[PDB]
């Protein structure tokens, strides 16, 4: 009965840390994507 | 029926934490490009 519920909880927790970890991925997916374009339009006025 | 119970407990669990080992994984490569994306700009801004 213990093992039982002890599992329940991990789940519940690990279908939550699936959420939370990919909100932090996420964050920096955001990140590399704008720094992708600062470094980008800063060379595309730069350029001649 | 406590043993079944407690089988696919233990089973959905490698489900779950393998997506949270990914997510922890796919993370860190992405922190790690972050960076570089970040160095590419601080050293190029250093001449504006």
């Amino acid at each position: 009965e213990a093992k039982v519920k002890e599992m329940n909880e991990r789940l519940e927790d690990e279908e939550e840390m699936n959420a939370e970890l990919t909100a932090k991925k996420r964050k920096l997916e955001d990140e590399c994507s704008e720094l992708k374009r600062d470094i980008d339009d800063l060379e595309l006025t730069l350029a001649k | 029926q406590l043993e079944a119970k407690v089988k696919e407990m233990n089973e959905r669990l490698e489900d779950e934490e393998e997506m949270n080992a990914e997510l922890t994984a796919k993370k860190r490569k992405l922190e790690d490009e972050c960076s570089e994306l970040k160095r590419d700009i601080d050293d190029l801004e250093l001449t504006l």
